[PDB]
RNA sequence: GGAGGUCAACAUCAAGAACUGUGGGCCUUUGCCUAUAGAACUUAUAACGAACAUGGUUCUUGCCUUUUACCAGAACCAUCCGGGUGUUGUCUCCAUCCAUAUUUUUUGGAACUUUUC
RNA sequence: AUAAAUUUUUAAG
């Protein structure tokens, strides 16, 4: 959704959250358990 | 004609350019395109993940929502003698058709099932790599 | 299976259980001795949407739901008497398999015009060219294609012996009560209490006694062949019928061999065929696997291949397979929390089954 | 193309009248019609120029013979025209 | 262009009205575009058969109103 | 709560084709047909029963700004809860209208959508069993496919008539990518594969 | 090779998918397409161990215009004055 | 008159899948039925924001000397940072459809004479 | 043939 529009509206420069689709996709997979509960913890939050 | 005016609302652009900026972007872009990735990682997924009480693998964890579970009578309708054990049913079964697998859901909703099996097909090693392409992913005919 | 949680409740279960069967038509429905009530589905998804409109619109009462099972059926392969319980009767009947290809035949149910074989539902067709169909076709005895009766779902009735020819007409009156009790104990089982199938049934004749009588041999035979017919099942070898899905897959080509490792693991375990497919980077493969082992099934495809790939099962030739174990064993092992050994996979299922029942 | 034709053709079912070059009146069923209008028509009265009437079966007409046809008024309605 | 559909009137008797108030039966057997008929012999309507098959002209006919249902 | 729907008498669409007058057509059997729809899943059944809906009433309700210029498909017929969130078709669903064949002869046409699903083919036989012809829609990549072939064996069982659509045209090209002629080849070798299982008709 | 492999390809599908070909020969042309899209270590398996750049390597200078030289004279033994 | 404004005021935005006006019939204004016209914005993996906080009451817990402050779930509500559409006002910058004649149409089989009324 | 990971502090008596 971001792109294949070119046409639209502005977004208050805060609304744009960059790095939610990160913690979205899957861990992958070689972190270490800190990371991984970070992503836990990410949904947790966006869920609620 | 590429803005609107000062008051800054409302752009309106064109394809080379956001062209360029779909490339320069790529680092912090999303870049899966298939609904079909997302299978448990949906919201719904993890509504019913909570209001079952499960826990995918991978997955956010909450409270049980419903706690007591401990009331139970002594009931021969589930036990042992009577049921067989061929498949284990795991979790993302409970949470893949829920009202199935799992006696007494309460406050569930409805995992929206599958779409199309993205067959999608992109040439991203040549900028001259003509668009309409027989790409070895394919079969012959 | 179904029980609604509270006891008390159990009327608007059913107010709902009738408007269910109407709404949805493919389901098909069962009360017990039990007090259980059992609902029959097509697929998994299928349960799924009962199921929910069960709960959260018909009826509004929360049930217990078991973990998902299957049917079975009964067949067999292999002196032989029988009696009467006030011996004044008795039944001894014959029993055997059936022809793959009869029984293939009969469940697809057919008009046979050309040069093709035709379905029994026409019985009243011509009955000697009926038995002409027969003793062409299938290998039948001319002399039992004379004799043919009857049939039903998945099987027919038969009649050899003198003593019929002593009253053929004595037992030209008991015919339509006879076919009751076949229909009655085929409808019913010895082992799981589930229908019989695929079996032949040849009469090996019918004592009745002196006098006969009047209201006596009316409603006393039909159970006679309760008996009688399950008699005739046990001692021919029988063996427990599970059905099996034509299980399709598609995928994209490399992720192939994956699949063969989940069919390793899911018993079914036969993949039939891998069609390539056309312009497309997919694989067909259309395989078969029990429906007791199909539970999960689709998901396990579905996600081990992230996101690349769909599954569906069905069921259509409403093709069988024999389980695999022996259907009785005072010896056998029965694991107890673990999927059984092979050895035991049949004798389990009837220790089992009957212990819903009792 | 002719949009009489075409409200013919519509016509197809209803019980339209139909008079010749000859000058005898059909009243019926139209069954079928073409660009030409070569009518068939079911169930069908037909009245001899003079006055006498008599009834027949499925008769067939050339349209090249034919002098007017009388359509149902339930088709000025819709949705031919716009 | 398109063929009139007399496939329905296909060997049966009609009774082909002609031009100039007169008449003709017989059993059809064929016919083309322009309307055309090629149909087995029968009587010019008190009555007398000539021919053993008959054609008759696209223009010739008023009507062709069958016989047999 | 349990459904959408719409209640009222005044808020059902226009339907641009007046009514009534479709009620006159409705006399003569001879005018009207009934076509079930089947396929097998997700091969755009619904949303090309929507197509005729959108192609016939003039201004709906149930059209957000979003599909209407939009992306997402409006699936008209789909009207429960369960399959739209679950986002499939499980009770088949009529829609009626008159439409006009190239020549302008207007006829009335039951419409009946079909589930895609295989564990809905039972909602399908009854959609047979009544309809008068069906229109089997193929999805062009994935192929006709031991689906369709059941389907097919099962239409002209019944004595019913077919008529194929090739669908998802957009999944050819601009996904797959498939130079112009490589395509055409393509869809011949459907038709051939086809064919196969229509024998005395082509 | 990449336009040369890409162009040879262009051909070679070309065949499969316009010409008409026998069965044994067809089969064996589309396992090539197969073990493509498996991509091909079943038929590029081997020895490894040997560097490009490190072994000095003789990039030979043939053409098929040429006549490969065909010797015979080094084919058989000479006297040695050596 | 047109273009704009990091300008204002006033309307409207969560519902029977849902709005409004009007003609006609009935009951007696409401209301029901019928006909007709128009519907911006926002909605179906449901919504004004492909964003994401805080507070209050009430229960269930968790830390556990007591209270603020708290741990994590639910129900019922609130606040706050933002938004769309419409109308009006104001300000700034500029201007005053084939082309052609031999059976279905348009290259005619039309006319003359006579009776009845 | 496993990829399952709680916390965390300031004032007042
Ligand atoms: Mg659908
Ligand atoms: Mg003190
Ligand atoms: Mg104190």
């Amino acid at each position: 959704f971001p792109f294949n529009r070119t046409k639209g509206k502005m977004v208050r420069a805060q609304d744009v959250a960059l790095a939610k689709k990160w913690f979205l996709q899957h861990p992958d997979e070689e972190y270490p358990v800190k990371v991984k509960v970070s992503y836990q913890k990410l949904l947790k939050n966006y869920v609620l | 004609k590429k803005v609107n005016g000062t008051s800054y609302k409302k752009w309106s652009f064109d394809l080379p350019e956001m062209s360029n900026l779909y490339r320069l972007s790529t680092p912090l872009r999303d870049e899966v395109t298939d609904k079909n990735y997302y299978y448990l990682f949906d919201k719904k997924s993890f509504f019913n993940g909570k209001a079952l009480n499960n826990a995918i693998p991978g997955g956010p964890k909450f409270e049980p929502l419903y706690p007591r579970e401990e009331e139970e009578d002594y009931n021969e309708f589930n036990s042992i003698d009577r049921v067989i054990f061929r498949v284990p049913i795991r979790s993302e079964y409970k949470v893949a058709f829920p009202h199935l697998y799992n006696s007494r859901p309460r406050s569930v909703r409805i995992p929206w099932y599958n779409n199309p099996v993205s067959c999608i097909i992109q040439n991203d090693e040549e900028y001259d790599t003509p668009a309409l392409f027989f790409d070895p992913s394919l079969n012959p005919i | 299976v179904l029980q609604p949680l509270l006891p008390r409740e159990l009327p608007k279960l059913l107010d709902a259980l009738n408007k269910i069967s109407k709404y949805y038509p493919g389901v098909i429905i069962k009360v017990e001795e039990s007090g259980e009530h059992v609902i029959l589905g097509n697929g998994e998804l299928y349960m799924d949407c009962l199921l929910y409109d069960l709960r959260a619109s018909y009826a509004k009462i929360e049930i217990k739901i078991s973990d998902p099972l299957t049917v079975f059926s009964e067949s067999c392969s292999n002196s032989r008497l029988g009696e009467e319980n006030l011996p004044g009767l008795s039944i001894s009947v014959a029993a055997e398999p059936m022809d793959s290809k009869m029984i293939q035949d009969l469940s697809r149910n057919t008009l046979g015009k050309g040069q093709n074989c035709l379905d029994i539902d026409g019985i009243m067709d011509n009955p000697r060219k009926l038995s002409k169909i027969l003793r062409t076709e299938y290998g039948w005895d001319s002399l039992a294609s004379r004799n043919v009766w009857s049939f039903y779902n998945g099987n027919v009735l038969i009649n050899d012996t003198l003593p019929d020819e002593i009253s053929p007409e004595l037992l030209s009156k008991y015919k339509e009560q006879i076919i009751q009790g076949f229909y009655w104990a085929v409808k019913e089982g010895p082992l799981a209490e589930e229908p019989i199938y695929g079996v032949q049934y040849k009469l090996l004749s019918i004592s009745v006694p002196s006098d006969v009588n009047i209201d006596v041999m009316k409603s006393q035979i039909i159970p006679l062949m309760k008996k009688a017919c399950y008699v005739g099942l046990l001692t021919a070898i029988p063996i427990l019928l599970e059905p099996i899905y034509e299980v399709d897959i598609t995928v994209h080509a490399p992720l192939l061999p994956i699949v063969e490792e989940l069919m390793k693991k899911r018993r079914g375990s036969r993949i039939y065929k891998t069609i390539k497919v056309a312009g497309t980077p997919l694989l067909e493969v259309r395989g078969q696997v029990p429906v007791i082992e199909s539970a999960g099934f689709e998901t396990d495809l579905r996600l081990s291949t992230n996101g690349l790939g769909m599954c569906q099962l069905y069921f259509w030739h409403k093709i069988w397979r024999k389980v695999p174990g022996d259907v009785l064993d005072k010896d056998a092992f029965i694991p107890k929390l673990k999927p059984a050994p092979i050895n035991s996979l049949s004798r389990d299922f009837v220790m089992k089954t009957r212990r819903r029942k009792g | 193309n002719g949009i009489p034709v075409k409200l013919l053709n519509e016509a197809q079912g209803h019980i339209v009248s139909l008079e010749l070059t000859t000058g005898a009146t059909y009243r019926g069923k139209l069954v079928e019609s073409e660009d030409s209008m070569n009518v068939q028509l079911r169930d069908v009265i037909a009245t001899e120029p003079q006055g006498a009437v008599t009834h027949m079966d499925q008769i067939f007409v050339r349209g090249s013979q034919i002098k007017f046809i009388v359509v149902p008024d339930l088709l000025k309605n819709a949705p031919l025209f716009k | 262009v398109s063929t009139p559909e007399l496939k329905k009137y296909m060997d049966k008797k009609i009774l082909l009205n002609i031009n100039g108030s007169r008449k003709v039966a017989g059993i059809l057997r064929g016919y083309d575009i322009f309307l055309n008929v090629v149909l087995d012999d029968a009587m010019e309507i008190n009555n007398h058969q000539l021919g053993l098959q008959t054609v008759i002209r696209g223009n010739s006919i008023i009507s062709l109103e069958a016989l047999d249902a | 709560e349990h459904t959408i729907f719409t209640q009222l008498k005044k808020n059902i669409p226009k339907t641009r084709y007046n009514r009534d007058y479709m009620l006159s057509m409705a006399n003569i059997p001879e005018r009207i047909i009934n076509v079930g729809v089947i396929g097998p899943l997700h091969s755009g059944k619904t949303s090309l029963m929507d197509l005729l809906v959108i192609d016939s009433h003039k201004r709906i309700p149930d059209m957000s700004k979003n599909v209407e210029l939009g992306w997402k498909p409006l699936r008209y017929l789909d009207n429960l809860k369960q399959e739209i969130d679950r986002g499939l078709s499980i009770k088949l669903n009529g829609s009626t209208l008159l439409c006009t064949d190239l020549e302008s002869k207007s006829r009335m046409i039951n419409f009946l959508d079909a589930p895609g699903h295989v564990n809905f083919m039972d909602e399908t036989a009854v959609a047979l069993a009544a309809s008068d012809l069906v229109l089997i829609v193929i999805d062009v990549v994935e192929g006709v496919t031991f689906v369709v072939e059941q389907l097919i064996k099962q239409s002209i069982k019944n004595n019913v008539a077919m008529c194929f659509v090739i669908n998802k045209l957009d999944r050819l090209i601009l996904d797959l990518k498939l130079p112009p002629m490589d395509a055409y080849l393509k869809l011949n070798h459907i038709i051939a594969n086809i064919n196969s299982f229509t024998k005395g008709n082509v | 090779s990449k336009k040369t492999h890409d162009m040879i390809w262009e051909k070679l599908r070309y065949i499969l998918q316009t010409q008409e070909l026998s069965s044994t020969l067809r089969e064996s042309l589309e396992t090539l397409f197969e073990i493509r899209q498996k991509d091909y270590k079943s038929g590029s398996q081997g020895l490894f161990i040997l560097d490009p750049t490190s072994y000095t390597v003789h990039t030979h200078s043939y053409i098929v215009s040429d006549e490969d030289e065909a010797n015979k004279e080094l084919g058989n033994f000479e006297k040695c004055e050596n």
